RNA sequence: ACCUCGGAGCAGAACCCAACCUCCGAGCAGUACAUGCUAAGACUUCACCAGUCAAAGCGAACCUCAAUUGAUCCA
């Protein structure tokens, strides 16, 4: 009885897997594109600047990125209700 | 303690001064061409070419054949310049070349290859397969006249024997359709032998087909001094090589001491040797054509062993040497538990005196 | 800095294998060969057992 | 008073195990090394740790052949393109000239 | 006792093509750090001069078996611009035909990366495969 | 003798005669042998199980042949490129 | 080897000055 | 002051060789999760314990580094 139960559980887990496989790979592609989108966001706002390194330009870019992130969260909160 | 070299050191000819005014290898394939050029030279140190079985090749090999027909290379070169100039005149050829769409008439280049440079290629294929090594004990030649032998099985197609092809013995059931060019003053000896397939003798070979004094292109008119017999490679043995030979003789020479009885189904009689047979007829004839093909077992070979040869069919098998184990130690230190199973004969339980 | 985590299999149950992992990242989900089903199935990170 | 400390590591016993002419069965280790000294030739493979082991039963022969690197091996490719237009490299190679034929055809059944 | 039945219990086959047609002949394994690898029974080798293109098929002992080169008048008269891509495509077609007539239809092609990404070698490999000659020689048996 | 073996039915006797021709003697005997054990009981049992499995396998001609590619892929490509050389218009027998 | 006639056959850095 | 491991010199061309001799380092890190399973022949830090390479085979796509480490019992 417990052998049958184990083999039946293995059969059900094996049937339920290919959909888990494709869901996991789609989520892999999604977070990959999200990470690279964050890379291009951190690359866009540092463009406009004067001198020299990221002692001021990168902190201003991070401040504007924090403003944009808070704006996105506020847009989500307004969209909710 | 040193010892001086026995000759020139390899990178010594270049000068170590003025290095920046030397030309470097700007690429990888330039160095590759130079290195594979250099690896062919006879160096004085120890090399790969000395050890790995190159048969000690430098020794000139005897030619036994027809001479090359004399051509005037100046006229030929100017006419070929005329031809490629006439082809270069067309502009649709330039459009086809630029537009990546321009094929070749493969049958025309096939017949032209048979016409001009094909004999040398067939010579090196015949030397690769070891035909000149086993037919004339090393003596080589060129198949000067082209030859076309085609086999007959069904209704429409063909199965030709080109140089080195593979034809099954079912497709070699009957005599093939042999054709070639010849004048009406020449006599020919056809000869078909299998370089492998002799069972009792390692270095002999089986004569399957011999026609003598072929009057030119009349291949039917020759006297059947040995009747046609299909090939018979055994089962477990590998690929067997049959080879046709076409000789041109000056004067009509006859021989009955090599002739066979009309069935000729006793295998001791078909014990042939092309070296001795060419030794007997060394002066009257000269080899002019050559064709040969691979042959492996099919289910008609047991028919050949049954109703023609009247024997039981021998089968073979490709065995390997038994595996190597050291001398068995009494106390095998740190060997796994399966060490005892490498030296056991039967994997069944044994009970000595009980 | 790193951490050694146990991954458990989904199909062909009971099979586990351990692997290192960065600490600050999220938990793992991998493809691994499960020999009781003789295939590549999903594994899910569960019950970290080290701090290396 | 002995500021230096640490160099007490023992010798690795690396070197040639089979010289030229020694009969070698398949899988015998021919030479252990780090930082490639003898390069593998015909019927000789390499391990992860650059040891040389036979792949056939035969007799070891040491030769000196021209060295042509793999095209993706980028450091050796730039060392090749830095040579002048006549130089070639000649590293040392280890071969195993195999002794036994890989099989024979026996007569099993006469049916 | 029938006199036809002397079989001499070990059969000797002297065909050099034999054991590599039974897929049991040993390939020269190794060399493992240099290029090209010596693990083949036959190789495809193409030589690209600034004037002509020539393709060879070699055995690993070194003796060539078949070749198709634009220096030959047969291929020379039927095409234009022996250097260009369609000449190499013609060389591939003619070599595939010539080696099917030679009974050799397994060979290895081992190029540099920039040659394998070239259009000429791509169309030559395509002409070889569409001619019926397949690359990627089979495995040795009990390797 | 496989031809006059009356205890086996005719179509499966023909199917065994076709697909096991490599074990059929000159006189039509079907030669089976064994070398596994060192007691002749187990060798005889292995021979009889070979006969049983051959009979019960040949009668089920819906047996699905699973594709292998190590030893017959060579012969497949050789037969294909042997068929590529068939191009004439007239030949007989 | 150092005592053989082929000593220094694999010398290369006397060709590259860089 | 030191107690374990690795590289160079002493120890110049198979192996090995000490010093409270001279100099560097290490107690990690990084990427795949087949870093799956079995199996000829070997090397071995001068013993043992430990450590290292690996043909072929079943399956499946078509590993960097030098040291980077800890036996038994017991939990
Ligand atoms: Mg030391
Ligand atoms: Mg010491
Ligand atoms: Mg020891
Ligand atoms: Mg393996």
């Amino acid at each position: 009885q417990k052998r049958r139960e184990r083999e039946q559980h293995i059969a059900e887990c094996m049937a339920k897997m290919p959909q888990m496989i494709v869901n996991w790979q789609q989520q892999q592609r999604e977070n990959w594109e999200k990470a690279q989108a964050d890379k291009e966001r951190r690359a866009r706002l540092q463009a406009e600047a004067q001198e020299l390194l990221g002692y001021q330009v990168d902190p201003r870019s991070a401040r504007f990125q924090e403003l944009l992130q808070d704006l996105e969260k506020k847009e989500r909160k307004r969209l909710k209700e | 303690r040193r010892t001086p070299p026995l000759g020139p050191m390899p990178n010594s000819d270049i000068d170590l001064s003025n290095l920046e005014r030397l030309e470097k290898y700007r690429s990888f394939d330039r160095y590759r061409r130079r290195a594979e050029q250099e690896a062919q030279a006879p160096h004085w140190w120890r090399t790969y070419r000395e050890y790995f079985g190159e048969k000690t090749d430098p020794k000139e090999k005897i030619d036994i054949g027809l001479p090359p027909p004399k051509v005037s290379r100046t006229q030929q070169l100017l006419e070929r310049k005329q031809a490629i100039q006439e082809l270069r005149a067309n502009v649709e050829e330039e459009r086809a070349a630029r537009l990546r769409t321009a094929s070749v008439p493969l049958d025309a280049v096939r017949a032209e290859w048979e016409r001009t440079c094909g004999p040398y290629h067939k010579q090196r294929l015949a030397e690769y397969y070891g035909l000149y090594r086993d037919l004339f004990h090393g003596a080589t030649f060129v198949p000067r006249v082209p030859l076309h032998v085609a086999y007959a099985v069904g209704e429409d197609d063909l199965m030709p024997v080109y140089c080195g092809n593979e034809v099954t013995p079912t497709e070699a059931a009957q005599a093939p359709e042999v054709t070639y060019e010849a004048e009406e003053g020449s006599l020919w000896t056809l000869l078909l032998t299998s370089l492998d397939g002799h069972l009792l003798e390692p270095d002999a070979e089986y004569l399957h087909w011999l026609l003598t004094n072929i009057p030119g292109n009349r291949v039917a008119e020759g006297q059947v001094t040995c009747p046609y017999l299909p090939p018979f490679p055994a089962r477990g043995s590998g690929i067997h090589r049959l080879a046709f030979l076409l000789f041109k003789q000056d004067q009509p020479i006859d021989f009955s001491e090599d002739a066979r009885p009309s069935p000729c189904y006793q295998l001791a009689q078909r014990t042939f040797r092309t070296f001795d047979f060419y030794k007997k007829h060394q002066e009257t004839m000269t080899p002019a054509g050559l064709s040969f093909f691979q042959c492996r077992w099919d289910d008609s070979v047991t028919y050949i062993f049954h109703q023609l040869l009247d024997m039981r069919e021998p089968v073979f098998e490709f065995v390997r040497p038994p595996p190597y184990h050291p001398k068995q130690k009494r106390f095998p230190h740190r060997q796994p538990l399966r060490y005892l199973d490498r030296y056991r004969d039967s994997h069944e339980p044994t009970y000595g005196i009980y | 800095k790193n951490i050694l985590v146990r991954m458990v299999s989904e199909a062909g149950t009971g099979f586990c294998f351990n692997t290192k992992r960065n600490r600050l990242r999220e938990k793992l989900t991998l493809l691994h060969y499960d020999p009781v089903v003789k295939q590549r199935v999903l594994f899910v990170e569960k019950k970290k057992i080290r701090s290396l | 008073s002995s500021k230096n400390l640490g160099g007490k590591s023992s010798g690795r016993r690396q070197g040639i195990k089979k010289m030229e002419g020694h009969y070698v069965h398949a899988g015998n280790i021919i030479a252990t090394q780090r930082h490639f000294r003898w390069h593998p030739g015909a019927h000789v493979g390499v391990g992860k740790n650059k040891c040389l082991y036979a792949l056939e039963e035969g007799i070891v022969r040491y030769t000196k052949e021209v060295y042509v690197p793999h095209p993706r091996n980028t450091e050796a490719v730039d060392l090749i393109t830095r040579l002048p237009k006549g130089a070639v490299l000649y590293k040392t190679f280890v071969h195993v000239v195999p002794a036994k034929p890989e099989g024979t055809f026996k007569l099993v059944a006469m049916l | 006792p029938v006199e036809n039945e002397a079989v001499a219990p070990e059969f000797t086959n002297r065909n050099p093509r034999n054991l590599e047609l039974l897929s049991v002949a040993r390939k020269e394994r190794g060399w493992r750090t240099v290029f090209p690898s010596r693990e083949f029974w036959h190789r495809l080798r193409v030589i690209r001069t600034q004037h002509h293109v020539e393709a060879l098929v070699e055995h690993q002992n070194g003796k060539v078996v078949v070749s198709a080169s634009t220096r030959e008048w047969a291929i020379k008269k039927h095409l234009y611009s022996t250097r260009n891509v369609v000449a190499c495509e013609s060389i591939g077609r003619v070599l595939a035909q010539r080696c099917l007539e030679a009974g050799i239809n397994f060979m290895v092609y081992q190029p540099t990366p920039w040659e394998a990404a070239s259009d000429s070698m791509k169309r030559l490999q395509s002409a070889m495969t569409e001619g019926g000659v397949v690359l990627r020689e089979p495995q040795r048996i009990y390797e | 003798h496989l031809a006059t073996a009356e205890w086996i039915a005719e179509p499966v006797r023909q199917k065994i005669a076709i697909t096991h021709k490599n074990k059929i003697n000159r006189l039509g005997e079907l030669i089976l042998t064994s070398e596994s054990s060192r007691y002749q009981f187990r060798n005889l049992a292995d021979c009889l199980q070979k006969i049983r499995d051959m009979i019960t396998e040949a009668s089920q001609t819906p047996k699905e042949p699973t594709k292998e590619d190590v030893k017959l892929h060579r012969i497949r490509i050789e037969n294909m490129n042997r068929e590529r050389l068939r191009q004439k218009r007239i030949h007989s027998a | 080897y150092k005592t053989k006639p082929t000593h220094g056959i694999g010398k290369y850095k006397h060709l590259i000055k860089a």
